[PDB]
RNA sequence: GUAACGGGGCUAAACCAUGCACCGAAGCUGCGGCAGCGACGCUUAUGCGUUGUUGGGUAGGGGAGCGUUCUGUAAGCCUGCGAAGGUGUGCUGUGAGGCAUGCUGGAGGUAUCAGAAGUGCGAAUGCUGACAUAAGUAACGAUAAAGCGGGUGAAAAGCCC
RNA sequence: CCCGGCGAGGGGAGUGAAAAAGAACCUGAAACCGUGUACGUACAAGCAGUGGGAGCACGCUUAGGCGUGUGACUGCGUACC
């Protein structure tokens, strides 16, 4: 049993039991997040859905943690123009676990 | 056991040395002699006399056991380079590099 | 007449490729001293075939 | 007060060249070489961190459209008939269905089918 | 989750074979290379050959339009410095007769490495009969 | 050298007219983050929730920082239970950077807040030293010329007879 | 004491906190040159990277698409002053 769902401006199929990396939420670590948009539900049968998000969806997940992700270095240079710049970026995540699909 | 013998600033090219080391990398000693007794070599004399003083640290201050010794590990390091001057055409001079080599040989019953 | 980038060292190993030397391979052995010697030429004793030529 | 840059000057060439492993003869082993090839680098990095976006949308259009026209339909017209029915599924998604579950694939293609009907 | 990758040793290959007669010559091509490729497969991976094995028959009965008979010109270069050589369609089909399908399909594939792999699974025939029987071959109108 | 569609190929996969789909950019939208400049409500050294909007850039102008050596704070503090220097690894900031620690090393180092500069190098056919490449390549300096026996020696084409 | 030409050079022993402090001697960077191990490489064309990515080796963890090294194949890509 899989389920698609929308959080932060993305869409992720997942099943119970599995960790998905969201963009950051602003819940605590030990809160449970519901998403109520869900797009389709496939077990032995599948729900699509005749407008957006299916009618009774929702997915429970728990959230697990808050952190950054791996440096990037951005690197900008004009040849033969005497111009060169660097930046560095780490981006915020929040890891979910998803408990239970709800048909 | 492993024992060690080296001749420091040899008077030879590593290149040239090089050459005749390959030749008994991994051999029994008793083997590696015969192949250095015929090969046409400067090198050949220089590398025989490390090998044949190896041979000797094992059994004397060692525990001996010739027929059981074996090359495990040969190599030539670049030893310090004699500058010289060589006169050419037109007043010009030229430096001569007259290089030295670092000769070990490693010799273990295992 | 002179090159007009350094050559590289991988450049340089593959050029030395065929500058290996070759060991004798095998080794007579005389039928009377037993004396090792290279094939066709005479003991440092002096043995050949058998027969004790030259008296060095 | 006389600064000598010894230091200093090591830490910089070896900031440099710890970012240069892996690279070719000089580029990983000369200072002058290895900046150049490092500036190079980043900047092909930030070109492409725009560039993977593009040539994934590419592949996944390229696997709905096979897909698809196992079930009888092209990708063009399927994507027309989603919008007309309403289904919001991505891009991404739409892929990876196609690939691991081939008869929730076949359900979608009957529903764009039936509102382009 | 990252996208799906096939893994070239996982990937399941199938043999046709497909007879040219009367078949014009550049559509034909075109959907060989598709399959060659594997464009066909929701698997289909730029850098893996997912492609399939495809037997050609009857590659001298291809056809073409119009005056291409005898007006389209294939070209080669020897590397000598004269070196020019020209042959039109109906002398390349009389000398060899798969050639002209082979080099239309190879100028539709991908070129370097995984091209030429591909390229392989390509197997033209002049006449009506393989030696690939063990292969079973399915049937493709195509 | 085909060489006047990029190519394959095409009788449409050409051209004209009409229509509906789709692809397509660092444009626009969505989600997360940072900074500048304005109006706000509070609160005052403000900051948040706001709130609009803006952030390609050479010459050049304006603003804010990092690090190095030296002076005070310092007869303080750290250090033979291991200083500086060297070499790895992990963590961390938007950046110049910072911090911790393994190994090497074997005696110095220095917080904070201030002060002063021989204060930061890839280029100048820059200067000095070290080491590469060509390359085990050219050459070994008059084309008067050598051969053999013995000696000595670890070894003799070159020394001695 | 041992090999070696009553050599050069080295291996032991001994001194010393330390000899990888042995006189070519504090510390001992880089260029440059080697030996060993893992992975790649003999039908494949270009600033040698960058984005995707299989397989293999070694750790970890009961795998858990983790970590480190390598990188077949593929899109893009003509150094710096
Ligand atoms: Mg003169
Ligand atoms: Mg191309
Ligand atoms: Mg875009
Ligand atoms: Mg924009
Ligand atoms: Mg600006
Ligand atoms: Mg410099
Ligand atoms: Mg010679
Ligand atoms: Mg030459
Ligand atoms: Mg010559
Ligand atoms: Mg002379
Ligand atoms: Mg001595
Ligand atoms: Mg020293
Ligand atoms: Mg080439």
């Amino acid at each position: 049993m899989y389920a698609v769902f929308q959080s932060g401006g993305k869409q992720h199929r997942v099943s119970e039991g599995q960790t998905v990396r969201l963009e950051k939420l602003d819940i605590a670590t030990g809160e449970t997040v519901e998403f109520a948009e869900v797009l389709m539900i496939a077990n032995g049968e599948e729900v699509k859905i005749g407008v957006p998000f299916v009618d009774g969806g929702v997915i429970k997940a728990e959230v697990v943690a808050h952190g950054r992700g791996e440096k990037v270095k951005i690197v900008k240079f004009r040849r033969r123009k005497h111009y060169r710049k660097q930046q560095g970026h780490r981006q915020w995540f929040t890891d979910v676990k998803i408990t239970g699909i709800s048909a | 056991m492993e024992t060690i013998a080296k001749h420091r600033h040899a008077r030879s090219s590593a290149q040239k040395v090089r050459l005749v080391a390959d030749l008994i990398r991994g051999k029994k000693v008793s083997q590696a002699l015969d192949i250095l007794t015929y090969t046409n070599k400067k090198a050949a004399v220089l590398v025989k006399k490390v090998l044949e003083s190896a041979i000797a640290n094992a059994e004397h201050n060692d525990g001996a056991d010739i027929d059981d010794l074996k090359v495990t590990k040969i190599f030539v390091d670049e030893g310090p380079s004699m500058k010289r001057i060589m006169p050419r055409a037109k007043g010009r001079a030229d430096r001569i590099l007259k290089r030295t080599s670092h000769i070990t040989v490693v010799v273990s019953d295992r | 007449a002179v090159q007009q980038n350094k050559p590289t060292r991988s450049k340089r190993g593959m050029r030395r490729s065929h500058d290996a030397l070759t060991a004798v391979t095998s080794l007579s052995v005389d039928k009377t001293s037993g004396e090792k010697h290279l094939r066709h030429h005479i003991t440092a004793d002096g043995y050949y075939r058998g027969r004790k030529v030259i008296a060095k | 007060a006389r600064v000598k840059r010894g230091v200093i000057a090591r830490a910089r060439h070896k900031k440099i060249l710890k970012q240069a492993k892996g690279y070719y003869g000089a580029r990983s082993r000369v200072y002058r070489v290895a900046f150049q090839a490092v500036i190079k680098a980043g900047q092909y990095a930030y070109r492409d961190r725009r560039q993977r976006k593009r040539q994934f949308r590419q592949l996944w259009i390229a696997r709905i459209n096979a897909a698809a026209r196992q079930n009888g339909i092209s990708y063009s017209k399927f994507i027309n008939g989603l919008k007309k029915a309403s289904v919001e599924i991505d891009r991404k998604i739409l892929a990876d269905i196609a690939v691991f579950d081939k008869v929730a694939f076949t359900a979608l293609v009957e529903k764009a089918k039936a509102a382009l009907a | 989750m990252k996208t799906f990758t096939a893994k070239p040793e996982t990937v399941k290959r199938d043999w046709y074979v497909v007879d040219a007669t009367g078949k014009t010559l550049g559509r034909l091509a075109t959907e060989l290379a598709r399959r060659l490729r594997g464009k066909h497969k929701a698997e289909y991976t730029p850098h893996v050959d997912t492609g399939d094995y495809i037997i050609v028959l009857n590659a001298d009965k291809v056809a073409v339009t119009g005056n291409k008979r005898t007006d389209k010109v294939y070209y080669h270069h020897t590397g000598h410095i004269g070196g020019i050589k020209q042959a039109t369609f109906e002398e390349m089909i009389a000398r060899r007769p798969e050639r002209v399908i082979e080099i239309a399909v190879k100028g539709m594939l991908p070129k370097g490495p995984l091209g030429r792999a591909m390229f392989r699974k390509l197997k033209v025939y002049a006449g009506n009969e393989h030696n690939h029987a063990a292969q079973q071959p399915q049937v493709l109108d195509i």
